[PDB]
DNA sequence: GAGAATCCCGGTGCCGAGGCCGCTCAATTGGTCGTAGACAGCTCTAGCACCGCTTAAACGCACGTACGCGCTGTCCCCCGCGTTTTAACCGCCAAGGGGATTACTCCCTAG
DNA sequence: TAGGGAGTAATCCCCTTGGCGGTTAAAACGCGGGGGACAGCGCGTACGTGCGTTTAAGCGGTGCTAGAGCTGTCTACGACCAATTGAGCGGCCTCGGCACCGGGATTCTC
């Protein structure tokens, strides 16, 4: 058959998720993940929904801008794979220690 | 009773596109956003005026806040409005 | 002896006792002047205005008839002073602009 | 399974949301401890205001608040 | 007629340390940093007694606002410190 | 009678009260709240001058230096965490080196 | 001429204050370039902060108070 | 005859410029530099001592936060030398444009 | 093994950091009144829990090819250093221009 | 309807903008040599690609009750006002901590 080159369908993907606007975390592990680490400080909490979303959106637009950082920092140490050492960097140079 | 700014923002964009319709999200996505530059700029006057050891608020102060807070070209076209207005409104003779 | 709210008489359509009551109950100083809800009005309106024209040619670049947050996303960040004072700030259901670096591509 | 609750192309969709070519096997964890450390600063908040106003739920306002304290402040859900 | 807090925080000093001594420009530091974050705490008091929707700053904001600007050792130390104070007045009324 | 010794506490309550009431933060404002932010500010003050006065014993001096003030400041975490967006005049910079811009071998 | 008040073994007395072993001579006009932008930033809003107090110098206090506002509050010189 | 290999005596200069702390600008010329940047928005500008002292601390230190970051780039970039691509992704990486 | 280059130990004005008294406003005490937080009590939204069908997404094993990384060889440009030379800085005198402040007015903003 | 807050203005005195001059750290400039960054080439494996095989997210539906939210009433905390006493600002006065200078011990570097 016909196939791709690794690299090519990589960026259609890419596209495809950037076009797109759709919400990319699954709802109920995220809710376990917030109701398990609410429990820590506080028993008894109950949550509502548009507060899960605003944690949500917060979470993956945080994490948007430090994968695009890491990518930047990644590609200025003359490199396409991306590592921890440049997200320790980028997190090191953002601020956040 | 709860308030907000939604007749005025439709009318603002009536003037400018009368065949567009708008969602609810995007109105609450409005109503945030001219509400926080709202009190950026009303905190921004009350700061000064206190810097200045004055007790009362007048359009100088904000005049001083909108070249403190926005970029200078989207200021003095703010400044040029906000002059008009005034002045329009000053003729109250 | 009636006549007509302070707003039509600067000519604007934003609600300008309603600015004042907000100036005045919401504690920023003892005494506020008369021409600071005018001036305060008109450059809300103003910024809402840009904003809203903004939205509308990027929801006419789209072909359609309706503002969604898409529209609203574009329009503050392919504007570089709309970048400037909103850079901190997340709009909900906006997503990124599409771009890649030069060498990323399948240069040959 | 509550901290990798997150799934492994959960991951790699918000990477090629933020643009990256190639990703490695070790950032899963590295991006969970990392995920965990931001919620922990911001849920702390969040509870803080929750415990002030006499209420055993977190509701709209006190979360936008919250990532109002920081400087990430979020639009849409300020009513 | 500008007044300083040079007095208090130098019998503080003379509390905890019997023989340093300190300059000018360390009183000005130590000055502004009361200063600051006296503005800061004071501004959160604001802003969370506008939030719970009541006119009148108690103690009780003010601790939630020592909860959430503080980091932990210091903001439980400061709890306790000023609880002490709060019972010692209240008892000595 | 003071407050402030009424409170045990040796900064000015009246000065907080009135510096608090009159700067336009609320309608009314409470009694023991003045004395609540004097105690903190009396324990923040005390913290501050003693880690300063350890960082002036160790270097020989007696006297409190703003380059001693910055090496107390930042020598703890939690007041590098609450204190990262400030700049001490002539306080200076904690001595570190790379181990990679470090020369030589063992 | 004048724009060349800031000297180049004073740019090698700030690089020697970070630390670094090998300094490239071309910094030292790069060094220029990041230095009359950001010291503009704050004549941006110190001069006109002094144009709203009537006022035709400009002072220690203001000058803070310009930082203050721009995210970098100092101690020293009261404020 | 006696010659010092290349950077030891960098290493120790800075070592006694870690111990210093005074300022590293001369004065007048700064002077200079922040009346000639303030006569382009009003004429006959009149500036107290106090105030030059306190941008002059400023910068150095502004200098300071950002060559600590494009130091700790160069030295994620595998080399012992800093450059421009250096600068622009410390600018990039703390958020200054 | 030698040699710059430090750390260390002792003598010197000094000048800027500790008392001190004079005293002038600002904190303290008391009283009165009008409302705002506290508590009780009430009506219904909405959040938690659970069952079950559908299925799209996710886990796992398999392999194949770039790409990260190890080594290398070389221009070459920063680096340490001697020599001019240029402006920075300290001591100082003199002006005058602009900030602080006192003082009465009246309008316009609070109610 | 009231009253007090900008506002105008004049006066004093303080600092800061120019102008000296000498001298001196200190920048500019040219020069030899040595590691570093430069491109280039090979070794292998880690990431992507794929089909089989779960599985447990999603819809959606229902059942129940905590708890948000609103209303009523109350009284005690706090704004406001007048008299008062003391304490913290300031001007002035006096001296020893620290920088500075000089000269010998001591540690890396070559």
């Amino acid at each position: 058959p016909h196939r791709y080159k690794p690299g090519t369908v990589a960026l259609r993907e890419i596209r495809r998720f950037q076009k797109s606007t759709e919400l990319l975390i699954r709802k109920l592990p995220f809710q376990r993940l917030v109701r398990e680490i609410a429990q820590d400080f506080k028993t008894d909490l109950r949550f509502q929904s548009s507060a899960i979303g605003a944690l949500q959106e917060s979470v993956e637009a945080y994490l948007v801008s430090l994968f695009e950082d890491t990518n930047l920092a990644a590609i200025h140490a003359k490199r396409v794979t991306i590592q921890k050492k440049d997200i320790k960097l980028a997190r090191r140079l953002r601020g956040e220690r | 009773r709860k308030e907000t700014y939604s007749s005025y923002i439709y009318k603002v964009l009536k003037q400018t596109h009368p065949d567009t319709g708008i969602s609810q999200k995007s109105m609450s996505i409005l109503n945030s956003f001219v509400n926080d530059i709202f009190e950026r700029i009303a905190t921004e006057a009350s700061k000064l005026a206190a810097y200045n050891k004055k007790s009362t608020i007048s359009a100088r102060e904000i005049q001083t806040a909108v070249r403190l807070i926005l970029p200078g070209e989207l200021a003095k076209h703010a400044v040029s409005e906000g002059t008009r207005a005034v002045t329009k409104y000053s003729s109250s003779t | 002896k009636a006549s007509q709210s302070r707003s039509a008489k600067a000519g604007l359509t934003f609600p300008v006792g309603r600015v004042h009551r907000l100036l005045r109950r919401g504690n920023y100083a003892q005494r506020i002047g008369s021409g600071a809800p005018v001036y305060l009005t008109a450059v809300l309106e103003y910024l809402a205005a840009e904003i809203l024209e903004l939205a509308g040619n990027a929801a006419r670049d789209n072909k359609k008839t309706r503002i969604i947050p898409r529209h609203l996303q574009l329009a503050i960040r392919n504007d570089d002073e709309l970048n400037k004072l909103l850079g901190n700030v997340t709009i909900a259901q906006g997503g990124v602009l599409p771009n890649i670096h030069q060498n990323l591509l399948p240069k040959k | 399974d509550n901290i990798q609750g997150i799934t492994k192309p959960a991951i790699r969709r918000l990477a090629r949301r933020g643009g990256v070519k190639r990703i490695s096997g070790l950032i899963y964890e590295e991006t969970r401890g990392v995920l965990k450390v931001f919620l922990e600063n911001v849920i702390r908040d969040a509870v803080t205001y929750t415990e002030h106003a006499k209420r055993k739920t977190v509701t709209a306002m006190d979360v936008v608040y919250a990532l109002k304290r920081q400087g990430r402040t979020l639009y849409g859900f300020g009513g």
